[PDB]
RNA sequence: CGACUCUUAGCGGUGGAUCACUCGGCUCGUGCGUCGAUGAAGAACGCAGCUAGCUGCGAGAAUUAAUGUGAAUUGCAGGUUGAUCAUCGACACUUCGAACGCACUUGCGGCCCCGGGUUCCUCCCGGGGCUACGCCUGUCUGAGCGUCGCU
RNA sequence: CCGGGGGAGAGGGUGUAAAUCUCGCGCCGGGCCGUACCCAUAUCCGCAGCAGGUCUCCAAGGUGAACAGCCUCUGGCAUGUU
RNA sequence: GUGCAGAUCUUGGUGGUAGUAGCAAAUAUUCAAACGAGAACUUUGAAGGCCGAAGUGGAGAAGGGUUCCAUGUGAACAGCAGUUGAACAUGGGUCAGUCGGUCCUGAGAGAUGGGCGAGCGCCGUUCCGAAGGGACGGGCGAUGGCCUCCGUUGCCCUCAGC
RNA sequence: UCCGUAGCGGUCCUGACGUGCGAAUCGGUCGUCCGACCUGGGUAUAGGGGCGAAAGACUAAUCGAACCAUCUAGUAGCUGG
RNA sequence: CUAAAUACCGGCACGAGACCGAUAGUCAACAAGUACCGUAAGGGAAAGUUGAAAAGAACUUUGAAGAGAGAGUUCAAGAGG
RNA sequence: CGCGACCUCAGAUCAGACGUGGCGACCCGCUGAAUUUAAGCAUAUUAGUCAGCGGAGGAAAAGAAACUAACCAGGAUUCCCUCAGUAACGGCGAGUGAACAGGGAAGAGCCCAGCGCCGAAUCCCCGCCCCGCGGCGGGGCGCGGGAAAUGUGGCGUACGGAA
């Protein structure tokens, strides 16, 4: 009774897609995420496990800003000056 | 929106609207019904923008 | 189910439109390796999370 | 006929909107040869047209961007824009003048006891 | 003699060992040592003539401008006053996210200014700018059978 | 959302009457999201087209106490991985 | 990081068993024709049957996410086969003021004030709170139009429970 | 309250099956079927904790202390190489 | 209040090696934190090599086709995606 | 009753600023075990270590003696060698365990409050004029506004200082 026939049951879920970390780990009866933690203003990491940490690191995504101010940083940021035309 | 369908239609095409209904697509894309005026025809409307 | 949320139907939209296959025309490229679409789902098969 | 950029830059701006407007017509026409199926020729100059667009559009956005920057260059308060967009924390420190301010008694013995110029010989 | 079985060799299959390669790792050392409310990291969704993934990019969407370079890109088509690459200092940068009008259904607003509507008469529609918390200095409006002074 | 009790008020000086109307018509508008199909001895969960599990609506004729069992009509199916 | 036969060693590959166990729950199929290279299984007609209104019928909720529909294919899958399929490949398909969501509150969840806490934070939901940004009538002020008469916002008097 | 259907449950055959339809099913036979009844959805209680008409039962096929990661390559006078 | 000498398995850009050579070396030489699994926290692979150059086998013939037989390319198909 | 100060406390989509979150190898402040060893085990050991929390920088922290010493004395901090597996702690069992002196790398010193003297001699903000203007500054005006006597600035700080 407790395997096969209970397993026909499971129709409502208890998690759905996280609107912060995209995770499908947002529990809906407690209204917080268990992957990011949503309603909290940090997010949830932990040392003890250092394979969840490299999954969503600083190098992991776009870094559609970061990787501009690297570039940037070579020139001492230079502003409002342009090169000289021809 | 249907108001702003409506309004884009009449100014893109220069023809008024009856109704719009809208719809959104699996492909995710939204798809416009666009009924036109009784005196304006929708397939002589067509013609000139270039479906046939 | 029938009664979906818009960002539930807009992923379901987007996996909908990476479940084709490959065009004919890439594997004839110079530096290429695909042979097929090796990140293909059925609707039987793999059940998507959700 | 092949858009330039410097070509543009002289024009006025109502000018540069009809045609961009014009253009925009064009995108609206070849999408429709698109959809109907049509000659490669029109195919393929949806790419011509779109970056047209992009270069009328960016003379327009950067031709405002020097009028603004030249009405807000002897104001004090300007927008956030332009204001320098250097890194956070360099925007949070000292000016020149303020680096290079000294008190009274550091002025006082800077002067009355500078750093010399020596030699020992050997 | 024949079938079946055993051994060895030739050839052929199954299998991918060995060897030779290596735009990858590991380790050591050097220089620099730079994120974010001017909206970071992360995520979501889109963008190619034919494009699923990876990569790149953001409705200006496998990129715009400028500079250097100098005749290509290419799987197939199409079209030197500068094709393509590289640099990148100008411009631009959808949605969620510290995430900021209230909530997170993608829902309900409020104030002000414009354009149709109207002809300031409120409706209606579209667009733009504001509307989070804490805290510093100053301003304005206030409270007190707090301490007083004077009519 | 409505009815009542109260009566602060408003309207006109005998009329091209006024304030007012929950009466009959007339004018304009209603934005955003979901909507296909399966819903179960094959579209869900059990590693699968798994004799398991999974919430409901409709409910003909005869026999019969009967939504029992058996036969039949509308509808459906091909004997359940040969 | 130097020699393997073992560690119910690790990974990968292959045998005997073995063309064997098996393809046996829910009564049942038969004849003719068509398409085709090919038919026990597809389609059509004629039978004989079953589910027998608490159905093997007709519609929904949850869940699934294109499985729905049309055409083509028979490489792989559908434990025989297939001319067939929920398989593959091309194309299509979901239209609302009235049907639902959207609004309300339920059990309950949850900020601020406050309290606690080394700290992320936690407790607590009216409890140690100056918690109302509103309205009618009047006075004052300005605006815009038959500046007639309403409307607009600025200040004050007045009133207000939750 | 009794017989008894749907529903809920699971006595016996210690039947079938037992590299099964199935990591608990099937057949006949059975208990109950107006009330301490059955059931969907929402919500509350979380691990030395919950919850228990109490079997150490249940707490995602895991329960006399669930599951995941880390301390951790824990130690072994013992077994095998 | 205060530089220097001191620390640096993260980041950017580099150089080197008595290191490893696709069951090794990072989990990852490849569309790798990807495919896939679990409600979740998390777990987590496999997968390099035609040739110098696609010159990647035109055409004939059997078969419905997969498949063959000739012919042809190449130094070599005893290198046939 | 009213008016005007000051104090204390509110409300603003008031004018101008700042903080939030990320990464986290190295650094700072807390919190903090049990495996393990003691051939058992409880003090100890593991270990102020893993885990947990907060906060930064290109380094951080520390730092110019309420010091070391007992000498014929040295003289901020940080790091290396040595002191030293030493003094010492420890069911004095298992085990743990520095500092001074000495040799080097580097070397840099300083400022307030108080006590006093100077007419608050000091600081911030808004309006205008010209310049700089892409790290918002300079002088000139304003019978402009505030902060500050419940104390700003100059001299001056233990090496003495002031007149
Ligand atoms: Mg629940
Ligand atoms: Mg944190
Ligand atoms: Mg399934
Ligand atoms: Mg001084
Ligand atoms: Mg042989
Ligand atoms: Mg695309
Ligand atoms: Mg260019
Ligand atoms: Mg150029
Ligand atoms: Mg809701
Ligand atoms: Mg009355
Ligand atoms: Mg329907
Ligand atoms: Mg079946
Ligand atoms: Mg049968
Ligand atoms: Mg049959
Ligand atoms: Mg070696
Ligand atoms: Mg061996
Ligand atoms: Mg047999
Ligand atoms: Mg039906
Ligand atoms: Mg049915
Ligand atoms: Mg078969
Ligand atoms: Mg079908
Ligand atoms: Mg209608
Ligand atoms: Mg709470
Ligand atoms: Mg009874
Ligand atoms: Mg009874
Ligand atoms: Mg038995
Ligand atoms: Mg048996
Ligand atoms: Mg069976
Ligand atoms: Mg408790
Ligand atoms: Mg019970
Ligand atoms: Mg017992
Ligand atoms: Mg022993
Ligand atoms: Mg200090
Ligand atoms: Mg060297
Ligand atoms: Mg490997
Ligand atoms: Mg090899
Ligand atoms: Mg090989
Ligand atoms: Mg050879
Ligand atoms: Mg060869
Ligand atoms: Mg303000
Ligand atoms: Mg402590
Ligand atoms: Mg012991
Ligand atoms: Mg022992
Ligand atoms: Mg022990
Ligand atoms: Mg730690
Ligand atoms: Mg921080
Ligand atoms: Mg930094
Ligand atoms: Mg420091
Ligand atoms: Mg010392
Ligand atoms: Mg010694
Ligand atoms: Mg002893
Ligand atoms: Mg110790
Ligand atoms: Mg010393
Ligand atoms: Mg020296
Ligand atoms: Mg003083
Ligand atoms: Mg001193
Ligand atoms: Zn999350």
């Amino acid at each position: 009774t407790k395997g096969t026939s209970s397993f026909g049951k499971r129709r409502n879920k208890t998690h759905t897609l996280c609107r912060r970390c995209g995770s499908k780990a947002y529990h809906l009866q407690k209204s917080t995420c268990g992957k990011c933690g949503y309603p909290a203003k940090r997010k949830r990491k932990y040392n003890w496990s250092a394979k969840a940490k490299r999954r969503n690191t600083t190098g992991t995504g776009r870094m559609r800003h970061l990787k501009i101010v690297y570039r940037r940083f070579r020139h001492g940021f230079r502003e409002g000056t342009t090169p000289k035309p021809k | 929106n249907k108001h702003q369908i409506k309004q884009a239609v009449k100014k893109l095409y220069d023809i008024d609207v009856a109704k719009v209904n809208t719809l959104i697509r699996p492909d995710g894309e939204k798809k416009a019904y666009v009924r036109l005026a009784p005196d304006y025809d929708a397939l002589d409307v067509a013609n000139k923008i270039g479906i046939i | 189910s029938s009664h979906k949320t818009f960002r539930i139907k807009r992923f379901l939209a987007k996996k909908q439109k990476q479940n084709r296959p490959i065009p004919q025309w890439i594997w004839m490229k110079t530096g290429n390796k695909i042979r097929y679409n090796s990140k293909r789902r059925h609707w039987r098969r793999t059940k998507l999370g959700l | 006929a092949k858009i330039k950029a410097r070509d543009l830059r002289g024009k006025k701006k109502e000018e540069l909107l009809k045609q961009l407007d014009d253009l925009k017509v064009e995108l609206s026409q070849l999408r429709v040869a698109k959809v109907t199926g049509g000659a490669a020729s029109k195919l393929s100059k949806i790419r011509v047209v779109r970056k047209s667009i992009a270069r009328v559009l960016t003379v327009i956005n950067q031709t405002q961007k020097e009028n603004l920057r030249k009405f807000y260059k002897g104001k004090k308060y300007k927008p956030l824009d332009l204001r320098p967009k250097k890194t956070r924390a360099m925007r949070r420190r000292l000016n020149k003048h303020e680096e290079s301010l000294k008190t009274k008694k550091q002025q006082r013995k800077e002067r009355l006891y500078p750093l010399r110029k020596y030699a020992v010989k050997a």
